[PDB]
């Protein structure tokens, strides 16, 4: 992309300088949490901070910040691209747009796949994670990671 | 004892120069420390912090903090097996074992020739192909007991 | 605002948190991580109130009381049940990995983890899994390390890193595991690590100098006493048990040093029980040395002065006021001479005259932290007044307050704050022969010779003022950095000067004098500092004398054939040899002290004096402040033998002898009367303290608590029968139980804080009228002058620069904290911690000479030929040769001086 222009200087002819990096973290699961990734990205120790301030005014090296999750910025081209009637315009749900929902554990299909909110669990189970393996009967789940 | 090389130097500063703040550029410049000689010795906190100009009590506390940033002597290759949920559901238990079997040692722990370093880590993000591990950068995923002595035994 | 807790309405400042608010109320609400002098970080989770929506809300929620802004119409409550089960929660949750260690830690009966342990009401271990343990470090002679007794509550570290900028200590791993030290072995480097023994909750960082003859807070005997060891005048209280003095623990004072100590303070006390001292009058009579009781060396002493035809007297700034004028109403007047050197006595009255006719208002150590650009002109500041270096780091820490404040962050969310401000300071400039402690967070620091650090100061005054005098024959580049000040200080509202007389250097003073001067012409609310050398400089000086070569001039002459020579040893001012072969020429010599000086030698007649721990006086602080040290022990009530009196009572009773024939054991506000009535400039010093009369209800004000124990005992291996109480005629103190030390006790002299329920230095708390503040009924002790109406001239005499001249070599002082002050370096625990004599060159220097780092090169001064170890400097420059004054034979009047001879051993 920098090659290509759209990152660096002049992005586009517009006037707009835009630099971006990537930083690897060296493995602690606190470094996720936004005050405490804006701490490990000043190389300190990845403790969190109180809020407010929020990091949109005083986030990372005390300077407006504002921290997204992959998936969100991943989700907004396609808003800028066919616009927000679209967006609003495939879930009739409360919550627009679609989300990467999957099921893993001991079931015959287990992945990841990208679903209109309002999806129930059920449907992903069965239909697309393939119901449980041979021999297992479903006792529990948890719908959104290790800490639900 | 321990004095920087040259291209760890560079490898620091070309960090420094991507932040408004050097302090910043701690985490990678132990990861290069680490990259260059396996683990982050004692004089090498003295070193990143004299080229950073932060304390070295902070660059300790920031190595100390990181579970990846080694201060203690590792072996030539890291095992890093997942010990998290969706691998425990998994058996991750048998892949332990099995490693434990064929090592001789204990998590934690590295082998009498200094081949294999034998670590837990958190979830490895690939949980709908567990069991998953981490040789040294390579992630061997859908992992049985049985592909244990064949997968170890081309990491020399 | 209005607060409502537990249905009772308070009224508060919003702009406080309501831990801090509650508190002021006299409210208990238990608490680790936050201090008053720290700020708010909401680490240790126990500080939980329940906050209400309105005054009809009854479910509520649990919130930190020291993150949360006691702002208008807030209802919290302490009471309630669920913050109660809390907060017993998170005191059992520390209590799962804390040591079984009470009994042999140095913090029990003195440890808050104790008292918010018993506050919850947490009693009932229910928790039977493994505690977790660590290895200690090795931390130096000062502070011991026991690492299992902490609670990770970062006070340490937000102490010594965010306050005091230390860099060696700092936290370690992750999450149980969490360490709190330095990152290996070795002594901590910070001035103020002391304050850690306080700072810490727990019983991790402890005084190792009182752990060697430990007692517990209970059996400790305390006064309110003054910290002797510079001028800063720091309140403190000495304890003391069996009859040496344990601990220096901080005194509060919202107006001085209201929470901290530098080291030297903290730790330097140990010379009070070296077994040296003199306890009794000692007569030389040939070779003989025959012990005297008070009377009769009063007698002995009087006859000899009786017929002797001139007596003189030679005070010290170690002594109080009165001791210095009991000397002088002794001798006269006329026959008065201040211990000190011609030039520092020259220095010591332009200071003088700078601060209590220069028209620019000084001061308190407490005000400096607000000022907004700092100039230190010549002090080593760090080394010589380590306090004010920390008042001026708070200072510069002042920059990143105001940018908070400018987004509307309160003031007690601390990493808010530093947040925001990240590493903007306020402008600090800083002046020395060499590097300082303080150029970490100096903007810009200059390394000269004390004629270009004086030149540097009176360009930077006719810069700001067209109408001061100019400087001929500045560099391009030294005119853009002065540039560079001069637009940081114009730019200012609160700017301020530090100088003083350590550098060695009159010009100097006068040009930090112009500086001030310059910015007060403008319009600025400038400040000007001045750091005296000793405790009772300032007041030495207001009284005044002459120097002491005149005394030894007198002495050599003839004309005075008998000298008294309180509290000074006359090595630090002058010369050994000429000291020494004056005192023999004199046929009575009579030393009045508490140290074993060398010329007690030559002395004829030695009056065991008592130090500040034995005794009652007043000292002046180097901003003008009458402080008065009381009294903390009686030193003859465990050795019967032991004549200890105080310097002002054994010259009152001279006197008296000498005049009627009869002894006079006076007391002490009969001497300060008599300063008064004879002394006008000296007159404040009656307002220091109350005076004997003073009760709090009809009783007395106890040196030691309630609970202290052992008193059929402690004395029963010389006696079973119980002496009589020592009896104090001097002070409103008594040397018992029997009296006060309530927290709302009308008084402003508090020997010790201890509260019901707070028996840590977190009971400080209640002696105060808001927490940080001032003490409740005002921080004792008065300015002994106001700011005049208007201010002195230019100093007109810019010096030349200085030229490196072929066989001489120009002395430059290097103070050093642990060393330089004479008692203080006399104490045994600062041997360890005191660097080895080294002598510092320049590079050039010493390739010029064919010397390297380690050798030994010996030269002469004033004809006594000395051998040091060579340490290259480089900042120093050349044609200087650093010394490290105060230390053993490099007396602190060869500042300035040449050096000859400087070779190779
Ligand atoms: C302990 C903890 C760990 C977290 N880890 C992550 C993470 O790894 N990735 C992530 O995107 N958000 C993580 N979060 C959530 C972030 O705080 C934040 O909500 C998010 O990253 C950005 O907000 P967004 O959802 O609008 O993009 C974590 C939160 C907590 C409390
Ligand atoms: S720190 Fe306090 S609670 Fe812990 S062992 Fe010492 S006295 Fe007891
Ligand atoms: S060592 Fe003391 S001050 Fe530091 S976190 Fe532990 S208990 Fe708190
Ligand atoms: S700064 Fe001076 S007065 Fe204060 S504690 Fe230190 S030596 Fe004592
Ligand atoms: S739980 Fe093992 S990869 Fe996520
Ligand atoms: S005192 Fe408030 S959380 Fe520690
Ligand atoms: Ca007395």
């Amino acid at each position: 992309a920098t090659e290509a222009g759209l990152l660096g200087k002049n992005i586009m002819g517009t006037g707009f300088d835009f630099e971006l990096f990537v930083h690897t973290g060296a493995g602690r699961y606190i470094c996720g949490e936004e005050t405490a990734l804006i701490n490990s990205l000043e190389g300190r120790r990845a403790n969190p901070r109180s809020k407010p301030p929020f990091p949109a005014t005083s986030g990372a090296w005390g300077k407006p910040t504002c921290v997204n999750n992959v998936e969100t910025l991943c989700n907004v081209p396609a808003i800028l691209a066919n616009g927000v009637e679209w967006y609003q315009n495939i879930s009739k749900s409360k919550d627009a747009g679609t989300k990467l929902m999957g099921f893993s554990g001991r079931v015959k299909n287990p992945g990841l796949w990208e679903l209109p909110f309002g999806t129930t669990a059920r449907e992903i189970l069965e239909d697309y994670a393939g119901g449980m393996r041979d021999g297992l009967k479903f006792k529990a789940w948890q719908p959104g990671g290790a800490g639900t | 004892a321990f004095e920087l090389s040259a291209a760890e130097r560079e490898a620091i500063e070309h960090e420094m120069h991507h932040y408004e703040d050097p302090r910043a550029a701690s985490i990678e410049a132990l990861k290069i420390v680490q990259k260059q000689r396996g683990w982050v010795p004692d004089g090498a906190i003295h070193a990143i912090a004299d080229v950073l100009g932060i304390p070295a009590s902070d660059v300790e506390g920031v190595a100390t903090f990181y579970s990846q940033i080694f201060r203690q002597p590792v072996g030539r290759h890291v095992i890093r097996y997942c010990d998290s949920v969706v691998c425990h559901i998994n058996g991750y238990q048998g892949i332990q074992a099995a490693l434990e079997k064929k090592l001789n040692i204990k998590p934690g722990q590295t082998t009498f020739d200094g081949r294999f370093t034998l670590l837990p880590t958190c979830c490895l993000g690939n949980c709908d192909k567990g069991p998953n591990m981490m040789i040294d950068e390579d992630t061997h995923a859908h992992l049985t007991p049985e592909a244990i002595p064949e997968l170890l035994e081309r990491y020399k | 605002a209005t607060i409502h807790v537990d249905g009772k309405e308070y009224e508060v400042n919003g702009a406080d948190n309501l831990l801090e608010a509650c508190l002021s109320l006299g409210l208990d609400i238990p608490y680790f991580c936050w201090h008053p002098a720290l700020g708010s970080v909401g680490a240790c989770r126990q500080c939980a109130v329940k906050q209400y929506q309105n005054a009809e809300d009854t479910r509520g929620r649990l919130v930190m009381s020291c993150m949360t802004p006691a702002s208008d119409g807030t209802f919290i409550s302490i009471d309630d049940e669920e913050a109660k089960q809390f907060r017993e929660s998170v005191v059992e949750w520390l209590m799962t990995n804390h040591p079984h260690d009470c009994p042999v830690c140095e913090e029990g009966g003195n440890c808050h983890l104790q008292d918010m342990t018993v506050m919850t009401g947490h009693s009932f271990r229910r928790y039977r899994f493994t505690k977790r343990t660590h290895r200690n470090q090795d931390l130096g002679p000062f502070i011991s390390h026991e690492m299992n007794r902490c609670i990770a509550c970062y006070r340490c570290v937000r102490y010594y890193k965010d306050y005091a900028d230390g860099t060696d200590l700092g936290v370690y791993g992750a999450h149980d595991n969490v360490y709190f030290g330095r990152p290996e072995d070795g002594t901590l480097e910070s001035e103020f690590s002391g304050n850690l023994v306080e700072i810490c909750p727990t019983g991790v960082f402890t005084d190792k100098t009182h752990s060697e003859r430990y007692n517990r807070k209970w059996d400790m005997q305390f006064a309110p006493s003054i910290c002797q060891q510079c001028s800063i005048g720091c309140n403190i209280s000495p304890g003391e048990r069996y009859g040496e003095l344990r601990r220096i623990e901080n005194r509060y004072n919202g107006t001085v040093n209201h929470y901290f100590l530098c080291d030297r303070g903290r730790f330097g006390y140990g010379y009070v029980n070296l077994k040296d001292r003199p306890r009794q009058p000692v007569q030389r009579r040939g070779d003989d040395f025959i012990t005297l009781n008070a009377e009769q060396a009063m007698q002995g002493a009087a006859d000899i002065l009786r017929q002797s035809k001139k007596v003189i007297g030679i005070g010290s700034p170690r002594a109080s006021v009165e001791s210095n004028f009991a000397l002088r109403e002794l001798v006269g007047e006329e026959n008065f001479y201040t211990g000190i050197a011609h030039g520092e006595q020259e220095r010591l009255q332009l200071a003088l005259k700078v601060l209590r006719e220069g028209g620019i208002y000084t001061p308190a150590l407490r005000e400096i932290e607000s000022y907004d650009a700092v100039l230190v002109l010549g002090e080593d500041v760090t080394q010589t007044g380590a306090r004010v270096a920390l008042a001026v780091r708070q200072a510069v820490k002042g920059k990143a307050r105001e940018m908070a404040a400018a987004q509307k962050v309160a003031d007690w969310q601390i990493a808010a704050i530093l947040n925001i401000g990240q590493r903007a300071k306020h402008p600090l400039f800083v002046t020395n022969v060499d590097d300082t402690r303080l150029d970490d967070i100096a903007a810009w620091t200059y390394r000269a010779p004390v004629e270009d650090q004086a030149r540097l100061g009176f360009a930077i005054a006719h810069a700001l003022d067209n109408s001061a005098p100019a400087v001929d024959g500045i560099e391009p580049e030294l005119q853009s950095k002065i540039d560079v000040i001069v637009q940081a200080l114009a730019g200012a509202k609160k700017p301020l000067i530090i100088s003083g007389t350590n550098a060695g250097s009159l010009e100097v003073i006068q040009a930090a004098a112009n500086v001030a001067k310059a910015l007060k012409g403008r319009g600025a609310d400038v400040g000007i500092t001045m750091i005296a050398r000793s405790v009772n400089s300032m007041g030495l000086g207001i009284m005044g004398g002459g120097s002491l070569e005149e005394a030894l001039t007198e002495l050599e002459t003839g004309r005075a054939d008998a000298v008294v020579v309180l509290e000074n040893d006359l090595h630090r001012h002058a010369s050994a040899i000429r000291v020494n072969a004056a005192l023999a020429k004199a046929p009575l010599v009579m030393v009045v002290d508490h140290q074993r000086t060398a010329i007690m030698e030559n002395a004829h007649l030695v009056l065991s004096a008592a130090s500040f721990a034995e005794s009652d006086g007043t000292v002046i602080n180097n901003e003008g402040r009458a402080q008065r040290f009381f009294q903390v022990y009686d030193p003859a009530y465990y050795d019967s033998k032991t004549v200890m009196l105080e310097s002002w009572r054994w010259l009152h009773s001279l006197h008296s002898t000498l005049l009627s024939r009869e002894v006079d054991w006076t007391q002490l506000d009969h001497v300060i009367d008599a300063v008064v009535a004879k002394i006008p400039e000296l007159a404040g010093i009656k307002d220091a303290a109350p005076d004997a009369t003073f009760r709090i209800r009809g009783q007395k004000l106890a040196r030691e608590p309630h609970r202290y124990s052992g008193r059929t005992a402690m004395r029963a291996n010389i006696s079973v029968h119980e002496p009589r109480q020592p009896q104090d005629i001097d002070t409103m103190f008594t040397f018992s139980m029997e009296g006060n030390n309530q927290p709302t006790a009308h008084r402003s002299q508090v020997p010790f804080a201890w509260a019901p329920g707070w028996n840590s230095p977190q009971a400080w708390n209640k002696f105060q009228d808001e927490v940080g503040g001032k003490l409740r009924f005002g921080d004792p002790g008065v300015r002994l002058f106001e700011t005049s109406e208007n201010g002195l001239d230019y100093f007109t005499s810019v010096p030349a620069r200085f030229q490196p001249q072929d066989g001489k070599w120009r002395i430059a002082p290097y103070y050093h904290l642990f060393g330089s002050d004479e008692l203080s370096q006399r104490a045994p625990v600062f041997q360890s911690r005191m660097p080895q004599p080294y002598i510092k060159l320049n590079p050039a220097d010493a390739a010029k000479l064919g010397v390297n780092a380690g050798t030994r090169v010996s030269f002469s001064y004033d004809g006594n030929t000395v051998t040091l170890p060579v340490e290259i400097a480089e900042g120093l420059t050349a044609g200087q040769v650093g010394l490290p004054m105060g230390m053993s034979g490099i007396a602190p009047v060869l500042a300035g001086a040449h050096l000859e001879d400087l070779k190779e051993a």
